[PDB]
RNA sequence: UUCGGAUUGCAGGCUGCAACUCGCCUGCAUGAAGCCGGAAUCGCUAGUAAUCGCGGAUCAGCACGCCGCGGUGAAUACGUUC
RNA sequence: GCGGGGUGGAGCAGUCAGGUAGCUCGUCGGGCUCAUAACCCGAAGGUCGUAGGUUCAAAUCCUGCCCCCGCAACCA
RNA sequence: GUGGUGGCGAUAGCGAGAAGGAUACACCUGUUCCCAUGCCGAACACAGAAGUUAAGCUUCUUAGCGCCGAUUGUAGUGAAGGGUUUCCCUUUGUGAGAGUAGGACGUCGCCACG
RNA sequence: GCGGUCGCCUCCUAAAAGGUAACGGAGGCGCCCAAAGGUUCCCUCAGAAUGGUUGGAAAUCAUUCGAAGAGUGUAAAGGCAGAAGGGAGCUUGACUGCGAGACCUACAAGUCGAGCAGGGACGAAAGUCGGGCUUAGUGAUCCGGUGGUUCCGCAUGGAAGG
RNA sequence: UGAUGGAGGUAGAGCACUGUUUGGACUAGGGGCCCAUCUCGGGUUACCGAAUUCAGAUAAACUCCGAAUGCCAUUCAUUUA
């Protein structure tokens, strides 16, 4: 008998504290990241309005796929260009309670390169 | 790999059949093994703790975590944070290897060995074996030990019931009384 | 009767206004002694009332003392001028407000109960009346 | 403080000054005690005795002014305390040296077929002059030097403690406490003994590199004491030690219940130890100790 | 697994000298004697005299005679 | 012996709800965070709530059992 | 034993900062990287 | 300790009606204190002290005791202050 | 309320200024003596009133508490 | 329908029980990789898709716990008065806590995949 | 008169803003930390039950229950489990020149402060940092010491002295 | 003065925390006491009884709650100055 904590629950416990000093505005939306064992998702959200201005993920059918790190980089590029189309340039990067090390870091760097200012 | 192979091959189907599990995921398994050596003599001489730590590391194959007294107790001449007692955690392949060696070699070498207890269950399917003395593990070398000492080996499994835990441990080989 | 401990050695005299907050009805016993006025009751008075009640009952039945002298009161010795801090603790009292059931009794015929409660009331400093369990 | 004269004159002048200072502090304490005793008497008198209560407060003011001008007696500097005891017992033949020859490669043989035998609980003095082989012989016994010829045998009952001449047993980089760290002694035991050697509190965390030669000598001696050996190979132990500590060292060794192989050019230290047999160098001569030591020195 | 802090750990084979029961498991101790093993591999061999198979308790049969009754001692003593 | 006490610290609210206040005005003095700082409201080194901007003060409830102060410019 | 100390810029020898330290816990002279207003840049300040 | 031979377990030999209280002895096993003994104190002047055995009376059985026998075999005595 | 003290059986050090528990008498045992005393030789006897802090370490420093001793507890 | 992400006082919860993984989320397979354990690839990080709804997870049932909670009455009390005035009473306004009827196993949004 | 007290912090008195006295009821302060500060990241307690060598009520170990019953250097109150509690890495913002505007207030003082500039610490970034969970840990002027100073320098240059 | 919005923990009330506290149920444990001791293995007082639970109280320095008033403020409304 031993219980293995829900990793998503632990993520969200950290993510609340992260969000306490990160919020999305119309002129500086929140770039939230969510990570799955299979996929990864990015959302540009306006917390004031509570609406996802733009979205990208490993299910867009525009990302051919590959290694999960490479999929994250492709998703980062895709969200950056979609956000640019909607005129969104500056963003505040919400790492969603993860560690800014691997897949999330690759996604963030892809977004930075493709034009999101942060 | 012997004990892991034994488990996955023989034990898993046997437990599945015995306990009528809908899905294989329900099969109890040894999650981890935590071996704790409580050294109160550290207060008198830290070298006692150092020798105990060296013995435990040799026995286990991993550097132990040197636990510290969470509270200061005058009864034992103990101040909070004093490095009294050590432990090691073993999972996966190292866990299986150490458990197999304990079953085969170390247990027979125990003085006047008549088996292991059959009641040291927490009530949730986790067992603990209280070793009275070292020198039963072949790695000890029976000579380096200036002072003989014991330990407590806690086997933590996913078994929900003491019954399932007992079956798994027996199948893995446990000389219950 | 004295508390084993007190958080504060000295305490305000206080004010007794209105009915008792609780314990106005007989809980355990068959009969009870209800105070019709508000007044301090010393541990000495409680003990005197208890002795009277029990002795008349012949130590039979059961007796409950609902009140307890939680509060402490101090005093100043004769020949001491006003000031120089509060006086040293002297005695213990229970502030009893009208409607409180100070004593309860059971296990005895009604005449014995009424007579025992009458003796206890005469020992106490408050006007009282007899009440039956509902 | 600078005096005119010699060492004795300084001691005479100093001893008198501390005596005259001590008497001053005594009399200042008596007057304070006198006032204190009266202040208390007034304090406990009846509140109705107005005059006594008044006088008590007046003397309380004088008592306060006294206690604020009362010279503190300087704490007398504490002397070293040594209690060297052997764990085990000496044998009748602690050390056997037989036909031992040794030469430093490229230099004349210091001694040829040197053979001596110590008896146990014996004060053995290795006499000689500078550059004659005294320290070489002691290094030979410990094992620092391997004998060119012969054998050196220690009885299994013999534990040996070595005090090197040049203080080569201390780590300058480490602290005092780190140097004395041993598997057989706990922390407070180390601190207690270091306090007996005048290393108090955070004085044990000082690096050995900043200590004076004399303070380092105490650490080496402390290491020797903590061994609790029954054979003491000491090479000029009193070197670097202040005259007071030398007498303490000699007196305690005299009472040591074990064998002592000592080298010392200090005439006072050898007298206190009470040497039994002296070994002269370079002319090997195992001899009974006596004022004939002077005869060898003359010759 | 951290590097350079764990005691040297190596695979090793154990054989029960009495019965010859074999098993491969890791250990801190190393054996100069080495043996072959299935899969075409060799490992250091740490021979052991007492193992589960050899030890009486695992077998379930006891080597000891369990001593004698005192009257039986007396029976053999006086031929009775 | 009793008879000691410290000067009162004049804690409490210093601006009413619905009042207009200039930037930097102290809204609330407190020990600890009895009331939390909301929008455009900062909390000082000693838990004093002040307005970061000019606006009207509003005391709201932060959830079930916590209060909060916000300053809304017009 | 805790005592107030002055930190002086090692470059311009300007007594710039005032602080305090426990001698027992920090026997050696304290050193910090602090802004030197005279030189208007961060420099090594050592206790005197 | 290959000194020591207590204590203890086992297994036995005898005598006796009988060996637990409570005999002696034997074999195996175990292997205690003890490293030459504080204040003080004892015997002995030659075949003596020391030391080595042997026999005996008592006695079914049972002595490190007692009586007796021989083997080997010393040191010291200046002197009578105490 | 003001002081003084709690260490071996008794009396006292040691406390200030942290390292290691002592002196005297007394007690127990053995000697000497015809016997007792004196004398001689051994041994025991306290975790320092107590509970917590400070320290690496407390008989020792800090705090409280409990005991015992002396004084005071009201003045024209 | 599922998965992200929010707003609103738990009427959003807790407990118990039931169903599902098509997708998705998960467990799950390993440590070669960046990275990591004051020891452990348990965690964190990485690579992958053998099996499972077992667990989490989502949906559903349930008022057992927690939560919300009307009306009436009462205590208290502002104002105006009275009395035998430590206290008590009267007129007028306000009006709890407690106790209860009852509510409630959430609702209001955005996005991606269906 | 004797005893007690004199300044600062916390609570109750204090009558639900603030303030409010008594020789009223209770406690603390005259410091501490070179990390017990800043930042980034990460973590969640106390006790209980059960099982387990020394080990005993109670040392360390494991599962479960457990919303705070812990901890927060230090009194109490307030606050804190989105941590202010705890661990680790790097660091010195425990910065310099200030400071709109407030609180408090007889004065002298005391308290808070966004924000600007300079030059930095941490972080990928957002951003945080002008000491510490908050509130005690302090003393006017005169006089003197030490350092800096493009200030003055009794005819002028220095000096002395400011 | 009315309307509106606020901050606060008093009266009252309450036991959700902290003290104080009554009775009932049960009992760890403690006290006696016997047998049997290896204090040890038990059987007992309706002996004292922790903790839990049921019922019932209590508080200036207790609060899950919580007024009436008073207080702060409104480019508000009426009157007034
Ligand atoms: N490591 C060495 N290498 C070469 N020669 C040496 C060495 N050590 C000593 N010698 C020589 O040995 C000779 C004597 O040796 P040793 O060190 O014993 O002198 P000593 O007896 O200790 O004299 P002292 O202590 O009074 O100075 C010296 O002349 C010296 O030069
Ligand atoms: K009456
Ligand atoms: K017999
Ligand atoms: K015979
Ligand atoms: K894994
Ligand atoms: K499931
Ligand atoms: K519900
Ligand atoms: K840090
Ligand atoms: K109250
Ligand atoms: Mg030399
Ligand atoms: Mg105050
Ligand atoms: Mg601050
Ligand atoms: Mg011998
Ligand atoms: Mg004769
Ligand atoms: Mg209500
Ligand atoms: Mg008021
Ligand atoms: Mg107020
Ligand atoms: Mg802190
Ligand atoms: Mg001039
Ligand atoms: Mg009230
Ligand atoms: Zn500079």
């Amino acid at each position: 008998m031993i219980t293995k904590p829900d990793k998503n629950k632990t993520r969200q416990k950290r993510h609340r504290r992260v969000r306490n000093k990160i919020s999305g505005t119309a002129e500086c939306p929140r770039l939230n990241i969510f990570r799955s064992n299979k996929n990864i998702y990015a959302q540009v959200i306006d917390d004031v309005a509570g609406v996802t201005l733009a979205s990208a993920s490993a299910l867009d059918k525009e990302i051919s796929g590959g290694t999960k790190t490479e999929t994250a980089a492709a998703v980062g590029k895709l969200v950056a260009e979609r956000a640019a189309e909607k005129g969104i340039k500056k963003v505040v990067f919400d790492r969603g309670g993860y560690l800014y090390h691997g897949r999330v870091q690759a996604l963030a760097e892809a977004a930075r390169e493709n034009g999101l200012e942060f | 790999n012997r004990l892991k192979e034994k488990y996955i091959k023989e034990v898993t189907p046997s437990l599945v059949e015995k306990f009528n599990y809908s899905s294989v995921m329900q099969t109890p398994k040894v999650d981890k093994i935590v071996i704790n050596m409580g050294v109160g003599d550290a207060v008198s001489n830290a070298k006692n703790l150092d020798k105990a730590v060296e013995e435990l590391a040799l026995i286990t194959g991993q550097k132990p975590l040197i636990t510290k007294a969470k509270k200061s107790i005058a009864g034992f001449r103990l101040r909070e944070g004093m490095p009294i007692g050590a432990k090691v955690t073993l999972r996966g392949e190292r866990m299986y290897e150490f458990l197999d060696k304990l079953v085969t070699v170390s247990l027979p070498r125990v003085r006047d060995f008549h088996g292991v207890s059959k009641k040291a269950f927490d009530g949730r399917g986790n067992y603990t074996l209280g070793i009275k003395e070292q020198l039963i593990f072949p790695e000890v070398d029976y000579d380096l030990v200036d002072k003989v000492r014991g330990m407590d080996i806690v086997i933590v499994t996913t078994a929900n019931t003491d019954e399932e835990s007992r079956e798994l441990l027996a199948q893995l080989g446990m000389p219950f009384q | 009767l004295v508390p084993k401990r007190v958080k504060h050695r000295r305490e305000f005299r206080g004010k007794m206004r209105g009915e008792a907050k609780g314990g106005k009805e007989v809980a355990f016993g068959e009969w009870g002694l209800q105070a019709t006025e508000s007044h301090w009751i010393t541990n000495r008075q409680i003990e005197a009332a208890r002795i009277a009640m029990t002795r008349y009952m012949k130590r039979g039945g059961k007796v409950w003392i609902k009140i307890f002298p939680h509060k402490s009161y101090t005093s100043k010795a004769i020949g001491v001028r006003m000031g120089k801090g509060k006086g040293a603790p002297e005695g213990w009292v229970s502030p009893v407000k009208r409607g409180k059931i100070m004593f309860e009794i059971a296990g005895v015929p009604e005449e014995v109960a009424r007579e025992a409660l009458r003796l206890a009331s005469h020992k106490l400093p408050v006007k009282t009346k007899i009440v039956k369990r509902e | 403080s600078i005096y005119e004269g010699d060492y004795y004159t300084y001691k005479k002048k100093y001893s008198e000054n501390q005596l005259l200072r001590e008497k001053m502090i005594i009399q200042q304490e008596k007057e304070v005690k006198e006032l204190a005793t009266f202040v208390q008497k007034a304090k406990q008198a009846s509140q109705t005795n107005h005059a006594l209560k008044r006088m008590g407060l007046e003397r309380a003011i004088r008592l306060d002014k006294k206690k604020k001008n009362l010279t503190k007696r300087d704490k007398v500097y504490k002397r070293v305390k040594m209690d060297i005891k052997p764990n085990r017992e000496v044998a009748r033949t602690p050390l056997k040296v037989e036909n031992v020859t040794f030469h430093y490669p490229g230099h004349p043989i210091l001694y040829k077929d040197l053979s001596f035998q110590i008896s146990g609980k014996e004060r053995f003095l290795v006499v000689g002059e500078n550059g004659v082989g005294k320290s070489t012989l002691l290094k030979l016994l410990m094992g620092i030097n391997i004998p060119d010829k012969g054998k050196i045998i220690f009885n299994d009952k013999t534990d040996v403690a070595y005090y090197s001449q040049e203080l080569e047993q201390l780590d300058e980089e480490k602290t005092i406490l780190e140097n004395v760290k041993s598997d057989e002694y706990t922390d407070w035991k180390l601190r207690a003994t270091l306090s007996n050697f005048l290393f108090y509190d955070d004085d044990v965390n000082k690096k050995v590199n900043v200590l004076s030669p004399g303070e380092k000598a105490r650490i080496v001696l402390c290491k020797v004491l903590l061994q609790k050996a029954n054979l003491l190979i000491l090479d000029q132990p009193t070197n670097h030690l202040d005259p007071e500590t030398q007498s303490i060292i000699g007196a305690n060794f005299n009472l040591f219940e074990g064998t002592i192989i000592v080298v010392s050019h200090n005439p006072s230290f050898v007298e206190q130890i009470g040497i039994n047999r002296m070994l002269i160098l370079p002319s090997g001569n195992i001899d009974n100790y006596s004022p004939e030591l002077l005869e060898y020195y003359s010759n | 697994m951290k590097q350079d802090i764990h005691p040297n750990y190596q695979p090793v084979v154990f054989m029960d000298s009495t019965t010859g029961f074999k098993f491969l498991s890791g250990s801190t101790k190393g054996s100069s004697e080495t043996v072959e093993w299935e899969d075409g591999n060799t490992y250091p061999l740490l021979r052991v005299e007492v193992t589960s198979d050899s030890h009486p308790f695992y077998t379930g049969r006891q080597k000891f005679t369990q001593a004698d009754g005192r009257v039986d001692r007396f029976n053999k003593k006086y031929g009775l | 012996s009793n008879g000691r006490d410290s000067e009162s610290k004049r804690l409490g609210a210093k601006s009413a709800d619905g009042q207009t206040v200039t930037g930097g005005s102290i809204l609330y003095r407190q020990r600890g965070t009895k009331i939390y700082p909301g929008v455009n409201v900062g909390i000082g080194g000693d838990d004093t709530l002040f307005a970061k901007v000019d606006g009207v003060v509003r005391f709201e409830r932060k959830g079930r059992d916590k209060k909060q102060v916000s300053v809304y410019p017009v | 034993m805790r005592v107030n100390i002055t930190l002086e810029c090692t470059s311009c020898k300007e007594r710039n900062y005032l602080t305090n330290k426990n001698k027992r816990n920090n026997p050696d002279r304290l050193e910090k990287q602090k802004y030197c207003p005279r030189e208007r840049k961060v420099t090594l300040h050592r206790e005197t």
